[PDB]
RNA sequence: GAAAUUGUUGAAAGGGAAGGGCAUUUGAUCAGACA
RNA sequence: GGAAUACUGCCAGCUGGGACUGAGGACUGCGACGUAAGUCAAGGAUGCUGGCAUAAUGGUUAUAUGCCGCCCGUCUUGAAACACGGACCAAGGAGUCUAACGUCUAUGCGAGUGUUUGGGUGUAAAACCCAUACGCGUAAUGAAAGUGAACGUAGGUUGGGGCCUCGCAAGAGGUGCACAAUCGACCGAUCCUGAUGUCUUCGGAUGGAUUUGAGUAAGAGCAUAGCUGUUGGGACCCGAAAG
RNA sequence: AAAUAUGUAAGAAGUCCUUGUUACUUAAUUGAACGUGGACAUUUGAAUGAAGAGCUUUUAGUGGGCCAUUUUUGGUAAGC
RNA sequence: GCCCUGAAAAUGGAUGGCGCUCAAGCGUGUUACCUAUACUCUACCGUCAGGGUUGAUGCCCUGACGAGUAGGCAGG
């Protein structure tokens, strides 16, 4: 709101907060991004290194979500099981009946390897698991079921 | 006239009361200002200043942080104090029992202490039990993991995160970021 | 509750009575200590003369300095040294232990200050009337020996005269006993500086530099 | 609430530093020193009055 | 000087006496009696201006 | 309400004084003020009258007679500081004066018959003694004034 | 029915501007404290 | 030969005159003087007396006297300026609002968060309510194909507040979050190494490298708001010669 | 070969004893690093001061200067 | 050394003026005096700080400090 603004406090003092020498003029130094390569260069290197030039390949008509592969970690992985039903599978810890986790139904496209899991075996239906993702699942007696 | 050796009328750079208007926060202060003044209890002092702190200075302590702290030798039975809010953490599984004193508990965190058999205590309750702060563990969150801290000290060869509104190749990746185009940072 | 006050009261009234006669004992011993010290030097001078020798006094260990110059237009080296001796203000003054380490702080500072060798009668009259202590910053007037004893007692020095004795003798706690004294804020000399123009050496026309014994007449007009 | 100057106000001069009492009462603001007869030898005055 | 200081503190602690290992600066001076035997003060005068060229 | 009320208000209890240490000690008059010294009255109704000093009252004033039958000044109070104390002194031995004190002149148009007697009483004694030294009666009837060139910082009085 | 600006009347001041500040004189004027 | 005096210095020696000040408001303190009971000039003025009880003090104002005072505003190293604007008065008259942002702050919730595109609803632009998605965050790293975060109580060392034990204390030992320094481990990039295999050229185990990254190492974010700063906009207000 | 100016040092992050680690290095169990365990805290190793020290973020204004002493360059000189 | 000559410019005129000659001049010494928003002590306003204590933006005790364009913040 207005009455909180400094420009209210500057009523009565000439020149607002702007200084009497260099005043406040329209656009000294140029509008917008002007002179990023000349008089603003010191600012652009240092705080925006790499601003100018090209890098990489062009990609024509790239559609996002062609790449859609949301990632999930063994760090959690057990959150996909509803919290009530969680404790029963955890105490059970049997290969005969082990919980089914369909990661793609939960909206994940790849299972990554962060964290540790408890020794309970699980059934992970997923596309794309990382190599350490699988290996920790099997060490707890689980398996990875490739799906799509 | 004087030749001063120090800036006159310079005020202490420390918070004298919290910037909040929350009346219950004020009360918690009013308690601990009494506590701090009339007791020795260095614990009380720290908590007094702790109550003044700004949100950026009161980063959440997760429920796993408390758990790993209780694994210090001889700490198992202390009661944790967190001036701030405590968060739930799914990543741990076996959580101990103990007791926690905090400003605020998140739903998950409350259920996760309680379902472990523990207890939820506010700071006034903690006060009545430990007037001198006996057998307390004080915990602070990691305030330096904040996003904004990525950008502090930005510079050439400083390795910090530039301020950028969009990310990928062709976004500030070229001239000055790589030996091949000009120089490197 | 009604009786136990006369317990704590009659207790301190006796521990006061005790601290008192200790000061009365000490101050008597200081009086003898000075009276005989001076008296020896006099005769030692007489003795040298009778022997056809010359007795040379020992150089003074103790020097009092008051800043007679304003706070404007001071060179930066002297401006530091002036602060490091705690004279940031015109006419204010402190004591300095005399060693070669502080002797050069008197060389660099010389055009802005007048200094000399203070007499017992000065140091006494300084500390009684203008004596102030430094207690958690704040400047405390020394009106009761307890104030001294509180802060300086760990060194000995429970009496304003123990302070005065500690000063004029230099000795073990001079550093701390001195630094306890708040710099003496003096008025301008009543009766004048006796020279037309101050800032010139005492040798040259007075005011600024080491006037040796003459610092005393000065400080006592200011004080 | 008032600085009082011990060099005036005898109440205070006694409040700090007893032996003020003794000092005054024994005088010794005065107190003649003893009387000695040492005479400076010869060479001293020979050089004192020298050119 | 730390060798010297360590060894000074040892010969002091072995005898149980005071240490004082921190140097003091030069202290002003002490009272002397200089004699006149053999030295009679030889009195001096300023000298008239003289050209030597 | 035309003006929002105070959230505080002060206490209408009146505080008691602290217990003040000021003794009432007795006045010391300057050496020159001794009963029977002729005074020069420096101000007041009778200013410039030459007057005889009798008794030092307990309210710090001086008992003055002057005496009435000579200069018209009656028995009366006078203040220490408004008086020049001369070097000529008539002896008051023969003057009772024990009866005149603070409450004598106590405010209690007309002149009391005891006053008038006490006047003649004290004066008949005084005029007697004044007659012992020649010209002292004339001197006391005359009025004092600084003539041209007088210098009170020189004049001995 | 404001201001600039003007008529009359009333008080005042004024030896080449006026107006300001501190201080008291003078004149004019006026508030505050007791039954 | 015996003094005196000057000079300089000291006295917790005694005393005369004048000036300004009287803060504080029961008591607490340090004392002094007394054989004593008491007394005091000892942590800030009391006693006694007089006059007036109103324009008397005082305020206001006009005048007079003494001393002092250049015209503001702006640019400027420098303005009273022989720099510029301003004859006078009134009323108007200039850092805004928006989109997206940096910090900091407060609030809500928190590994999540944002009800208001929309639907329900209504006392009807409000308030109240909600399904699916979506945006940001929860994974980084390569131009890219792609790969993708625990040797170890999520490591060692050096400091760390708090807490714990011993201790009457002074201290001694234990644990040590945040944070800082430093050595290590993990993930991507780059360069080696090239095992078991295999279809013979695919595959890439294992162990390395003064190399590298806006990374991991028991999450902090998301949203709403405020000051301040950013940029685009007529962009604090008025102004070109032009096109 | 000065004066004034200037670098470094005046301890606990130190010192000493004992003897662990290693692919470095040595002919060598030699050294070089980094450690375990033991010893020494009064003055805790000059003076003075210190009214506190350390640390982070963020943003205004400025980027015409001028003068005095001394040092000093161009100029006969200058309110250059 | 002081004094004289050397020593010529434009409105009328400046040891600041008047004036001053064993000075009111020049050199030097000795005191006494005058008076700054500076020093010293007190009262008051405010700012900062330290401490106490259950109109809480509270009440109390204690010390130090106070220049300012351009500019920042703060209370109004
Ligand atoms: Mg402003
Ligand atoms: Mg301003
Ligand atoms: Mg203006
Ligand atoms: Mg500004
Ligand atoms: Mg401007
Ligand atoms: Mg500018
Ligand atoms: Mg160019
Ligand atoms: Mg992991
Ligand atoms: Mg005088
Ligand atoms: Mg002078
Ligand atoms: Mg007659
Ligand atoms: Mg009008
Ligand atoms: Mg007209
Ligand atoms: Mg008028
Ligand atoms: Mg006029
Ligand atoms: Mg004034
Ligand atoms: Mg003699
Ligand atoms: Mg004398
Ligand atoms: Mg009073
Ligand atoms: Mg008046
Ligand atoms: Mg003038
Ligand atoms: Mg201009
Ligand atoms: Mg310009
Ligand atoms: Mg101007
Ligand atoms: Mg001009
Ligand atoms: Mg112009
Ligand atoms: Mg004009
Ligand atoms: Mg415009
Ligand atoms: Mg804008
Ligand atoms: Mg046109
Ligand atoms: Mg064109
Ligand atoms: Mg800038
Ligand atoms: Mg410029
Ligand atoms: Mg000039
Ligand atoms: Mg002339
Ligand atoms: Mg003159
Ligand atoms: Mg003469
Ligand atoms: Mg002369
Ligand atoms: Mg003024
Ligand atoms: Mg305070
Ligand atoms: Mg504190
Ligand atoms: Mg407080
Ligand atoms: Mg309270
Ligand atoms: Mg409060
Ligand atoms: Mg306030
Ligand atoms: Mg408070
Ligand atoms: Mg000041
Ligand atoms: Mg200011
Ligand atoms: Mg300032």
């Amino acid at each position: 709101p207005s009455r909180f603004t400094k420009t209210r406090k500057h009523r009565g003092h000439v020149s607002a907060g702007k200084g009497r020498i260099g005043k406040h003029r329209k656009h000294p130094g140029g509008r917008g991004m002007a002179g990023g390569q000349h008089h603003h260069r010191i600012n652009m290197d240092k705080y925006h290194p790499g601003y100018f030039g090209k890098v990489g390949m062009r990609y024509f008509h790239k559609q996002q979500a062609h790449f859609w592969k949301p990632v999930l970690n063994l760090d959690k992985l057990w959150t996909l099981i509803p919290e009530d039903k969680r404790d029963q599978y955890l105490k059970s810890a049997s290969k005969e009946t082990a919980p089914v986790i369909d990661t793609l139904a939960a909206g994940y496209g790849k299972i990554l390897g962060k964290g540790r899991i408890p020794n309970v075996p699980v059934i992970v239906k997923a596309r794309f698991v990382s190599k350490l993702a699988e290996e920790k699942i099997r060490a707890a007696g689980g398996v990875v079921e490739l799906i799509a | 006239g004087i030749d001063h050796t120090s800036k006159q009328h310079k005020r202490s750079g420390h918070r004298t009361a919290p910037k909040s208007d929350n009346v219950y926060l004020k009360l918690l202060v009013k308690l601990y200002t009494f506590l701090a003044r009339r007791t020795d209890a260095p614990f009380n002092k720290v908590v007094l200043k702790a109550l003044f702190l700004s949100k950026i200075n009161r980063p959440p302590v997760s429920v796993s942080r408390i758990a790993r702290a209780l694994k210090q030798e001889g700490a198992a039975n202390k009661t944790v104090v967190v001036v701030g809010t405590v968060t739930d953490d799914a990543r741990i599984f076996e959580f101990p029992k103990t007791t926690v004193a905090a400003l605020r508990f998140t739903a998950g965190a409350r259920a996760k202490i309680v379902k472990a058999g523990g207890e939820c205590i506010t700071l006034d309750q903690l006060a009545v039990r430990a007037p001198k702060g006996q057998n307390t563990l004080i915990l602070r969150g990691p305030r330096n993991s904040r996003e904004a801290v990525r950008h502090f000290g930005m510079g050439p060869h400083k390795g910090k995160a530039p301020r950028i509104l969009s990310t990928g190749r062709k976004f500030e990746r070229a001239r000055g970021r790589r030996r091949s185009k000009g120089f490197k940072v | 509750t009604a009786e136990q006050v006369a317990a704590e009261r009659a207790a301190r009234k006796a521990a006061n009575k005790e601290k008192r006669a200790i000061i009365l004992e000490r101050n008597a011993a200081y009086q003898k200590e000075y009276e005989t010290a001076e008296r020896n030097i006099i005769q030692a001078k007489r003795d040298a003369k009778a022997a056809g020798s010359y007795y040379v006094e020992a150089q003074h260990k103790l020097v009092f300095v008051v800043r007679i110059k304003g706070i404007n237009k001071i060179p930066p080296k002297p401006r530091k040294v002036l602060q490091l001796l705690r004279l940031t203000r015109i006419n204010s003054g402190t004591f300095v232990k005399v060693t070669k380490a502080t002797l050069e702080l008197l060389k660099l500072i010389e055009p802005y200050v007048a200094y000399g060798y203070p007499s017992y009668s000065t140091i006494r009259q300084l500390v009684y009337k203008r004596g102030f202590g430094k207690i958690n910053k704040q400047r405390v007037p020394l009106s009761d020996n307890a104030i001294i004893e509180a802060n300086l007692g760990k060194y000995g020095i429970l009496s304003i005269d123990d302070l005065i004795h500690e000063i004029i003798t230099v000795g073990p706690h001079f550093k701390q006993a001195n630094n306890f004294l708040w710099p003496f804020k003096l008025s301008n000399p009543s009766g004048g500086w006796g020279v037309p123009r101050k800032f010139k050496h005492f040798i040259q026309g007075g005011s600024f530099g080491n006037r040796e014994e003459f610092i005393n007449k000065l400080v006592k007009s200011m004080n | 609430v008032l600085k009082k100057n011990p060099l005036k106000n005898k109440q205070v001069l006694l409040r700090l530093n007893p032996y003020a009492k003794v000092f005054a009462a024994e005088k010794l603001g005065s107190k003649k020193a003893e009387k000695t007869g040492t005479k400076p030898a010869a060479v001293f005055t020979e050089t004192l009055k020298h050119d | 000087r730390v060798k010297a200081n360590a060894a000074k503190r040892a010969e002091a602690k072995a005898q149980g006496v005071a240490v004082q290992l921190k140097r003091q600066p030069a202290q002003p001076r002490e009272s002397r009696i200089v004699s006149t035997e053999g030295n009679v003060p030889q009195t001096l005068a300023p000298v008239p201006y003289e050209t030597f060229i | 309400s035309a003006q929002k009320a105070p959230k505080w208000y002060p206490s209408e209890d009146v505080a008691a004084l602290k217990k003040t240490r000021k003794a009432a000690r007795p006045q010391k008059l300057r050496a020159s003020l001794v009963p029977g010294t002729v005074l020069i009255l420096l101000a007041g109704r009778f200013r410039g009258k030459r007057v005889v000093y009798l008794k030092h009252l307990e309210d710090n004033t001086l008992l003055i007679s002057g005496p009435f039958k000579v200069n018209g000044v009656p028995l009366r109070r006078v203040n220490a500081r408004y008086v020049i104390a001369t070097s000529t002194k008539v002896s008051v031995e023969g003057v009772n004066v024990e009866k005149f004190n603070v409450e004598y002149f106590a405010k209690e148009k007309e002149i009391k018959a005891e006053r008038v007697e006490d006047q003649k009483v004290v004066d008949k004694a005084l005029i007697a003694e004044i007659k012992k030294t020649p010209l002292l009666k004339q001197y006391l009837s005359a009025s004092f004034s600084l003539k041209n060139g007088d210098k009170p910082h020189m004049l001995k009085f």
